């Protein structure tokens, strides 16, 4: 008995996402999806047990029993979607089967992108206001630490951190294994 | 409320002659609520080697149950089955009419 | 919904827990999973309704009681290091179809083989850029909270004694200072962006919630017993 | 294949003298599962479900079945309470399927109060007809969770056909067997003037069986008695047709037709 679920899916703002859930099971008695904000508790979103197509809102869960699929469809995505999507089925002997869950990663749209490295007091590098499209790559050197790209909202910017307690570090080569825009700022 | 009194049926597996081997079946129908006496007796007395099928259940609502033992029937020997429920006011004793 | 306590525990391998869990939703069937990185929920025990439980997938160093209808805990006998997990209590009405699962909130709990390498975090606060303020007419404050294990904590950002949230964005998972260790430590950054005509006003305080020992829990090291603790860093506009 | 059933009972008794609850299970005329609040066990009825089916089936649906039994008390007291009545009354609960010869199918599932038929699901319009007004209170009540109907509707139409489907491969000796009946005329003299004609059957499997009495080969006859189709204890069943006196009986069962001419 088998539940598969891609492990990570990545869509812009705006857009459509189509989350997939196959299982092969000995029966079928109804599969579930749920939400899961990082770090917080599973969130019902639908039971689908018949063949078809139900909306709620901007999400929609598909049956099909013949072919053991369903999939879960969020249209006009915001960032707050954001999160872990559980799909689960309740196989002959009503044994809740749950898959391992797919990840939801929202680009944002970035209408004025303004890629800059800064260097913050209390030092911290700060590599922000880039384009969704550029992937901030992990520290190559032990003592120096790079955070993954974070999303604020206040205007949508994304954001990136180094640090180091090193004497060879400097902003200007704190994120030497990325590939950052060729306009980057660098005061 | 309705109760409904059993229907008992008494008779042989196979066509009965007197002196070849059988089986003396009480099957027991009809019956509702599910409390219910069974006893297979010979000349009055309940004979001890009987075998019975658990509570049965039927589309109806309604329950049975079959109660049944080996027996050699003889022109001498009467045999019966005995069945107490709510619905009766004491035992019925039912013969069987020997086949 | 379904309350279930508490939310963090520090554990050293060999000892006893107990995970409460209520539920007053008049549900007849509980739950109790654990959710490791990697892979789907896993069900450790279930009671289809009072009166009754038992085994699920992953039943081994645990035990349960369902005490009544609305609680049912579930025991760690001898606390084991491969327990440590999200461990999730939930109801449904019925275990049958489509009989919605509720969950509670969750506990992480931790099992060390000592309580030596628990710490709490360090945290500093870096003013923004004066060529963010210039370049952008935007202010971005850091925040890092480092150097703390188990990674057990709630980075919350307070501007004027309040919490906001606009402008604000904290990593979802801590990274790990020494990638190679085992009982690694841990970082976290978290970023809240103003106007620059905000930060020129002249109060930001980033506050770490970090969850390490209880008053209960045995210290015989010469250092501070890292207990339960906010930790928080300061700036001015 | 011959048309074949799944179905499982359940009772419930309120104070009883008794179980308080039982549950049983068969394909066609054979128990294939039981469980009752004194064992709190299911088990199985049949040695072609014991010999197919791993304890975990047993070990599951155990937890289930004791699920439904304190479910089937509440509700009891509920109907009880509605109806206002005292003492010692019954719930009963039947859900099943027929998969027909010509590999159609039915589905059912039924609640009785009483022994008396209280609610009934109907899977093609997705409600539950009620008798009298306890029944509509509980039937409003039941309709309001759209997605238990459609899992009903689910386990009805799919479920419980592959599980008869797989149960009757487990069963195939017993299920799938034609044992032909034996069948006699007998003629009588009875009260001065009057012949009675007793048509008999025995040893047959399965169960159902055609018997009737024609006159000149055409026309069934008039007032006909017929015996119940009774089990021999044996497997097989027995039964019978008889009339008051050119007569034959006629007797079909699995595929093939007999006559015997008087
Ligand atoms: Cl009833």
């Amino acid at each position: 008995q088998n539940i598969d679920q891609p492990t990570e899916m990545t869509a812009t703002e705006g857009a459509i996402v189509q989350i997939n859930c196959t299982y092969q099971t000995s029966g079928f008695n109804g599969l579930f999806w749920y939400q899961q904000h990082a770090g917080e508790a599973p969130t019902f979103l639908s039971y689908n047990v018949l063949d078809g197509l139900e909306e709620k809102g901007r999400f929609s869960s598909f049956l099909s029993r013949s072919k053991g699929y369903s999939y879960l469809l969020l249209k006009e995505l915001q960032m707050k979607d954001s999160a872990s999507y559980l799909c689960a089925v309740r196989d002959s002997n009503y044994q809740l089967i749950w898959g391992a869950g797919t990840k939801l990663i929202i680009k944002p749209d970035i209408q004025n992108p303004d890629p800059a490295v800064y260097q913050l007091r209390d030092s911290v590098c700060l590599f922000t206001d880039f384009d969704s499209q550029t992937n901030v790559s992990q520290s190559k050197d032990s003592d120096v630490y790079i955070t993954d790209k974070c999303v604020l909202d206040m205007f949508k910017s994304n954001s990136a951190v180094a640090w180091s307690n090193k004497s060879d570090f400097a902003c200007a080569n704190a994120f030497n294994n990325s590939i950052i825009p060729e306009d980057t700022f660098f005061p | 409320m309705i109760q409904r009194t059993p229907k008992i049926q008494v008779y042989s597996r196979h066509p009965a002659e007197n002196g070849k081997s059988n089986f003396l079946n009480c099957y027991v129908s009809g019956f509702h609520p599910s409390d219910i006496e069974v006893d297979l007796l010979k000349n009055g007395e309940r004979i001890e080697k009987v075998e019975h099928s658990d509570l049965s259940f039927s589309k109806d609502w309604s329950f049975y149950l079959l109660y049944y033992t080996e027996f050699t029937p003889t022109e001498k020997d009467e045999y019966a089955c005995r069945v107490n429920h709510v619905t009766l006011s004491q035992p019925k004793i039912v013969k069987w009419d020997r086949d | 919904g379904v309350t279930q306590t508490p939310k963090f525990q520090v554990l050293k391998t060999g000892q006893s827990m107990t995970l409460q869990c209520a539920q007053d939703m008049n549900h007849n069937s509980m739950y109790w999973y654990r959710q490791d990185p990697g892979m789907g929920l896993r069900l450790i025990y279930y009671s289809a309704s009072e009166g009754t439980t038992d085994k699920g997938e992953v039943p081994n160093g645990y035990n349960v009681s369902r005490l009544n209808k609305r609680e049912f805990s579930l025991r760690l006998e001898s606390a084991a290091p491969s327990q440590t997990s999200v461990y999730f209590c939930a109801s449904s009405a019925a275990v049958e179809g489509g009989n919605t699962i509720y969950f509670g909130e969750g506990s992480r709990l931790t099992v060390l083989e000592d309580l030596k390498n628990v710490f709490p975090p360090e945290v500093a606060v870096f003013e923004p850029s004066e060529a963010e303020i210039s370049h952008t007419q935007k202010a971005t404050l850091v925040c890092l909270a480092t150097g703390f294990y188990p990674d057990h904590v709630e980075l919350s950002w307070w501007v004027n004694g309040k919490e906001v949230h606009s402008g604000v964005c904290t990593d979802p998972q801590p990274l790990k200072e020494q990638p190679a260790l085992n009982d690694s430590r841990y970082a976290l950054s978290s970023r809240l962006r103003v106007s620059a005509t905000f930060w020129q006003n002249p109060h930001f305080r980033c506050q770490v919630q970090f969850y390490g020992l209880s008053e209960n829990d045995e210290w015989t090291q010469d250092r501070a017993k890292p207990v339960t603790q906010i930790v928080s860093a300061e700036a001015w506009g | 294949m011959r048309t074949h059933s799944l179905r499982y009972f359940r009772l419930g008794v309120s104070d009883p003298i008794v179980p308080e609850f039982i549950s049983v299970g068969y394909v066609d005329s054979h128990p294939i599962t039981t469980y009752d609040s004194v064992t709190r066990q299911k088990e199985p009825r049949a040695p072609w479900m014991a010999e197919n089916l791993a304890p975990d089936h047993w070990e599951r649906y155990t937890q289930l079945l004791r699920g439904w039994q304190q479910m089937f008390k509440v509700e009891l007291k509920r109907l009880q309470r509605h109806y206002n009545h005292s003492g010692s009354h019954t719930y009963q609960r039947m859900i099943g399927c027929e998969l027909l010869e010509d590999g159609s199918t039915t589905g059912f599932l039924q609640y009785a109060y009483d022994g008396q038929d209280f609610l009934i699901f109907n899977k093609d319009t997705l409600s539950w007809l009620a008798v009298d007004n306890v029944a509509h209170t509980i039937k409003q009540a039941w309709e309001a969770n759209q997605h238990e109907l459609l899992y009903q509707k689910n386990w009805l139409e799919e479920e419980c056909i592959a599980w008869l489907k797989r149960f009757l491969e487990y069963g195939k000796d017993t299920l799938q067997r034609t044992e032909p009946p034996l069948v006699r005329v007998n003629r009588k003299e009875t009260f001065p003037g009057v012949t009675a004609l007793f048509c008999k059957a025995h040893g047959f499997y399965p169960p159902e069986i055609y018997m009737t009495w024609m006159k000149n080969g055409e026309e069934i006859v008039q007032e006909i008695d017929y015996g119940d189709i009774l089990p021999s204890g044996d497997g097989t069943y027995q039964a019978w047709a008889s009339i008051e006196l050119l007569y034959s009986c006629h007797v079909e069962h699995s595929g093939v037709h007999m006559v015997l001419q008087v």
